[PDB]
């Protein structure tokens, strides 16, 4: 390659995070409909963007899946740290979920893009969620979206619900390298978009 | 240990001059080492990007060799271990430039300047990337034309002052 | 003692962290079993672990202790920092309180180690309450555990309960200095480790 | 004020070349004077550890001669200052260094170097500790060595400046 | 003016923070009764310190005006950020609200400064609620105290309540000039003062 | 791009030794630019107060010509510059002095100066206010002399450097 200054060779380094399994969650994309988060080399979260409708009923049992604790404390608490990022998030009768006891099964339903609310406005439900899931996928997550990069606060795909389900680990990861930094991200919030109750 | 920036106590009991990275963490390179004087740089916070790295490979390793491994993640010690380790100014800033369609870190592909008979080498710095690719090599031309600016001002600054004091 | 490069003389300094008791909690230990948090030079906690069984109803009558506000809000606030601290706090039956009016009177029901939540496995609430009370209690708190180093997750005492109350001030501390920054390290705790409700 | 690491806007009307710990700070010290060529390095964030103490003696003793004292401990008034003069960084550092069973500070004991006929000194560093006790002074050798070297370089840089400009 | 050293004018650099409007609000003073803090350069909120007993029952609202989403949401967001950093803010039963659809009808009753609870004390909720609005409005609140620079916990008003109601932007600023430090320094708050429940 | 400090990549394509405020963010100053040397001091963080503006007004300035004007604020955007552009502890220390009765930033009015002869400038430094008021002159006396002193020493280091090396 070129010489800079007539004495330097330039060169490059790339780091390989797939070492990184053991202590830390790695982000990774597959087909854009298909995004994965894995810890260790035993399991992970499988997120995706599908016309599914797997969830069909209206609450999240959260305090009885806390009873009956036969979870992942790891999977869970990546699970939160997704929830409790989404900024302004009021329409609760979005999130459903089936524990069943060890099953992570959380659905967010954002149907026609804005999940009954109103219409299909910039800066609404859909957009609260997407944006936290283009960050807990930002390894890749650009694919999802060919306008939203000139106006944030419209983000809008055309799938109706993201699913997040536990999956074993298998080498699901292509289109990119694995990477924590969605998640580190996503941890180091700062600053909570919480409206008054 | 020379090193600020890591948590072992034991970093310096290595080449005195030089910090290596093993061809387990690397990507085809069987073995990258730099000069402590461009590593030790991060013991001082510049927003470096490549560093952030470092300390988290450096964690990732005090945390398997001296712990028994608990084999359950411990997400809540990972926790601390970011707001302990992590530039979060920094993730967010590539995040913001990200989304406003300014070229970003990937936090993947570094390049830094080898010099080709001393074999010295600066500080990595972070490849940028924009709308799913890398940046092409011309509009990084003044960021190492800098960047090379630099390691000759040291050398000769070095050199200067060997003679001098 | 020893001369470096032929002309330092190697010297000591200790900074006396009794003198900031005006403005800031002192944290100390007295004999593992006891723990003192001070605060000015009348008052504080003094943290126990003991086989005591104080409180016997399972409950926190909280929002009746602040209607009747006759307590000293310094004191409210080290444990409300305390309380907030432990990571994934799930078992709030665990969690007993009689304030009386102006008592503290908290009680963290360990019992067994699991407090009744499946066995005495790693991971569980022994291990949430405990790593915030070595924290709180950092001057010191080294001497409840023998093996928890190797192992951040088993955490594990044999005492039953972590029990809270409001003493006087009295030269309690000893086996140690009095310092802030157990509780300096707790408020500035930056990510906290919630499950989804 | 040649310090921004304090509150204070008179802090610099005091001894020119010196900052001074008084004796009611110190356990058996009586007296303690740093130059402020060395004082004013935690001007800088270099996650240095004493300095975070001093920010809080000099924040201890702001909030008690200018204001009134409430007397009733403002624990929402620390927080403020908590959250602006302290080092969280170090602190996580330092618990995760002891949970993870590396040698860490103790906030408590420094040491520091002091030159045997100019009386000048380094900025102290904490005293690191290990299972209950403090680490045996061997294993500061290497620290001790580069702070001394530090504190050479500096005096024979100043005074090559001094003669050549 | 000065001349340092022989060779330096000493100059000064006046900012204007009133460019900033399409990004960040600003914040401003008019007469002490009355502060304002405008976004873009459309509307803003309306911050009062006033004899006027509003709002005449005791209960906010707010779930019902989320479900009637009605509201520029970026009010919203500042009146949480106000809210939510309000210091122990125990008496729920001080904060009332009318949203009646799009409005923002916020207020909060500090009267007699205890608001009922107890009596004029300092620490008590009137200066819980004071301080924040302190810092919303720095740019200029400091005309609201005679006394409180000497004793922080001390803060208090004659004015029984304070209101934010939404207004339409006018050139309602005087007495200084508009700027984001306030809310910025809110948006920051890192350390919350929470009682447990 | 040689200001860290900024988030456009394309900063440096500009006056390569300066950097202009333009009128229209200043108050009657018409035209300010800055040399680059003392601008670009603020890819360091040395809690400057001044550079805090300078990350906004950058900011501002590339959500408005990169991104269409969503014309309804976005909070939820600002909220992110904020905690990637701001120094908390600045703002949290002005904020103690000023409840503490100590003189503080007002974030208004900055002071600076001026080489009579050559043109060059300081970074700003923020004038500071005391119940409803600016503080005299006489006041920053000692900061100013200290300023002018650090910009001579500046100007005389670097003309023995191109001299010698
Ligand atoms: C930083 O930015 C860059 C730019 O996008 C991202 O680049 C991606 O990097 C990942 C690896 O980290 C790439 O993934 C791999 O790409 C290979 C490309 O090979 C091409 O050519 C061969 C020729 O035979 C073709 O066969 C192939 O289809 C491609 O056309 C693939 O070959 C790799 O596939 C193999 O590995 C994967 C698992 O990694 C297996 O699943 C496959 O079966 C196969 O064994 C793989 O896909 C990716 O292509 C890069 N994209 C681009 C456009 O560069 C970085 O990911 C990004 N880093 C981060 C995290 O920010
Ligand atoms: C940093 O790390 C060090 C290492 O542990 C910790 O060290 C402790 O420091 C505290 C003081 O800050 C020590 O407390 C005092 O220790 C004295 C030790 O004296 C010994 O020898 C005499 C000889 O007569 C014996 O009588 C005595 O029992 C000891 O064997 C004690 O004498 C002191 O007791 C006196 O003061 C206390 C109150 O402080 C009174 O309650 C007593 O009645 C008596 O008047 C006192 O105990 C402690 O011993 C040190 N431990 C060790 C092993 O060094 C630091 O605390 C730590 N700093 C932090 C906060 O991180
Ligand atoms: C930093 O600290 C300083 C010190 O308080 C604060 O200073 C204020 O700065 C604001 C502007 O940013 C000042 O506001 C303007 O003051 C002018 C003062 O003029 C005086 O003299 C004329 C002579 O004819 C009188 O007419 C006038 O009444 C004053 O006595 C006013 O003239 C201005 O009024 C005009 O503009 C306003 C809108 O800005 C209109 O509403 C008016 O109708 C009129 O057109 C204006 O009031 C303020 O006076 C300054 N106060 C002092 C004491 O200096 C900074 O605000 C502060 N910065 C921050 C944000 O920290
Ligand atoms: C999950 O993470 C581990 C790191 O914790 C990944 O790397 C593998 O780690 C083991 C244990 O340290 C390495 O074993 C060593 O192999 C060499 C071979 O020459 C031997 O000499 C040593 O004594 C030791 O046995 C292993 O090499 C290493 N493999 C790598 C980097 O390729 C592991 O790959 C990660 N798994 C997944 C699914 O991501
Ligand atoms: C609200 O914010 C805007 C900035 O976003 C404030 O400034 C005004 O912004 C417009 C658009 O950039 C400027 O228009 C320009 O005018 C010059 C005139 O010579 C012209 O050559 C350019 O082509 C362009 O049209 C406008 O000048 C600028 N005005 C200023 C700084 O005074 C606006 O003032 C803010 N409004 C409120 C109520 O605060
Ligand atoms: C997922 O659905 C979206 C939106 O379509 C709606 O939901 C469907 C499940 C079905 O009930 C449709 O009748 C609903 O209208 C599909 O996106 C397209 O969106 C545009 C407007 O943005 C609309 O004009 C198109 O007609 C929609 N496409 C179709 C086939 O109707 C999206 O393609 C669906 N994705 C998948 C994988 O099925
Ligand atoms: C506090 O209790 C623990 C645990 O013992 C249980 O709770 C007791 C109150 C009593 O009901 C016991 O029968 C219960 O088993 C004591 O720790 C020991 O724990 C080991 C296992 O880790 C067990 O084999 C021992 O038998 C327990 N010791 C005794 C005397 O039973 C702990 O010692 C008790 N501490 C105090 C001060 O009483
Ligand atoms: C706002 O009210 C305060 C407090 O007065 C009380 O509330 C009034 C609405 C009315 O019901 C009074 O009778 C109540 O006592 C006024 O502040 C003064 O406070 C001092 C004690 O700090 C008291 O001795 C004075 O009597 C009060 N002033 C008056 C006229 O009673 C405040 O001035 C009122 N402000 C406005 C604009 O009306
Ligand atoms: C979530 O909890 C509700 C109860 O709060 C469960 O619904 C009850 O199910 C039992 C049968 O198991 C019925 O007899 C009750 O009448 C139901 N009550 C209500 C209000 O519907 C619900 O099944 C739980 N769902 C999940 C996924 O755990
Ligand atoms: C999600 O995790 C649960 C628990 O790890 C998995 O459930 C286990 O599945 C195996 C195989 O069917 C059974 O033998 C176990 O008894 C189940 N355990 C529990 C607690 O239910 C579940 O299969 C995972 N989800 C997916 C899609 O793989
Ligand atoms: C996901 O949310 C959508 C939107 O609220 C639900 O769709 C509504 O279904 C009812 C009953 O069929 C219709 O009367 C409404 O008109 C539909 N809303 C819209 C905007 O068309 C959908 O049923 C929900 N899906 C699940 C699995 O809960
Ligand atoms: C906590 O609050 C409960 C009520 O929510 C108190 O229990 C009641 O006590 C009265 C007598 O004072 C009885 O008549 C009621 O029947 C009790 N109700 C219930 C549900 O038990 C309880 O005493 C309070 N405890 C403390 C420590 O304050
Ligand atoms: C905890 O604090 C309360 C309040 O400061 C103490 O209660 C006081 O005790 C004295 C002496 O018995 C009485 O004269 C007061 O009337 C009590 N006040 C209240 C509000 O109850 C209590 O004693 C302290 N706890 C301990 C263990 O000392
Ligand atoms: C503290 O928690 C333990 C564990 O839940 C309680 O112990 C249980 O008591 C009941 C009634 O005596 C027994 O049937 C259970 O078998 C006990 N559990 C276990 C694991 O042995 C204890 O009573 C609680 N103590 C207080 C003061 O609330
Ligand atoms: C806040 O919500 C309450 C209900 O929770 C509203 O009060 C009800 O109003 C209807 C008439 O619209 C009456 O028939 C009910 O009897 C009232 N219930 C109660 C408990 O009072 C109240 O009006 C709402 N207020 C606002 C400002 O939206
Ligand atoms: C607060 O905001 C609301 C919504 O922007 C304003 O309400 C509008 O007022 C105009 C003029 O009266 C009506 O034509 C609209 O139909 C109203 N919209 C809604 C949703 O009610 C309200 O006026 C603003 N408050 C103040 C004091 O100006
Ligand atoms: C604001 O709060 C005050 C204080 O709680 C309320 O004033 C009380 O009103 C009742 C009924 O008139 C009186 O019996 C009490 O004695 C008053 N309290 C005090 C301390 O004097 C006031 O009504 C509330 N205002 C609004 C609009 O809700």
């Amino acid at each position: 390659t070129s010489l800079y200054k007539g004495v330097y060779e330039l060169q490059t380094l790339e780091l390989n995070m797939e070492t990184l399994n053991m202590t830390m969650p790695l982000s990774c994309t597959k087909n854009n409909s298909h995004h994965y988060i894995m810890v260790g080399n035993e399991t992970g979260l499988e997120l995706t963007l599908t016309n599914t409708s797997i969830i069909n009923h209206k609450f999240c049992n959260l305090s009885d899946a806390h009873k009956k604790n036969l979870y992942d404390h790891a999977l869970m608490s990546i699970i939160s740290t997704f929830h409790l990022s989404i900024p302004n998030f009021n329409q609760y009768e979005a999130m459903s979920c089936d524990f069943n006891g060890g099953k992570i099964s959380v659905q967010y339903n954002l149907s026609h893009s804005y999940a009954g609310d109103a219409a299909n406005h910039c800066g609404t439900v859909a957009n609260g969620v997407l944006q936290t899931f283009m960050r807990m996928a930002w390894g890749g997550s650009y694919i999802a979206l060919d306008s939203g990069c000139g106006n944030w606060d419209c983000i809008m795909t055309s799938y109706q619900y993201l699913i997040i389900q536990n999956t074993t680990w298998e080498d699901h990861c292509q289109f990119s390298r694995p990477s924590p930094i969605g998640y580190l991200g996503l941890l180091s919030q700062r600053t909570r978009d919480i409206y008054i109750s | 240990g020379t090193f600020t920036w890591t948590l072992s106590d034991s970093e310096g009991k290595d080449t005195p001059g030089g910090y290596c990275l093993t061809r387990w963490m690397l990507i085809e390179a069987e073995l990258k080492c730099f000069g402590n004087t461009a590593v030790a740089k991060c013991n001082e916070k510049h927003d470096e990007e490549f560093c952030d790295m470092l300390r988290l490979f450096d964690f990732n390793k005090q945390a398997i060799q001296r712990l028994k491994a608990p084999a359950q993640m411990s997400i809540q010690l990972i926790n601390k271990a970011v707001n302990a380790l992590i530039n979060d100014q920094l993730i967010m800033k590539n995040h913001l430039r990200d989304i406003m369609c300014i070229p970003y870190c990937n936090y993947s592909k570094y390049w830094y300047l080898n010099h080709t008979t001393t074999g010295r080498t600066s500080l990595p710095k972070c490849w940028l990337v924009s709308n799913g690719s890398y940046l092409n090599e011309t509009h990084f031309s003044d960021d190492i034309e800098q960047q090379a600016d630099n390691m000759i001002t040291e050398m000769l600054q070095k050199e200067y002052m060997e003679r001098q004091g």
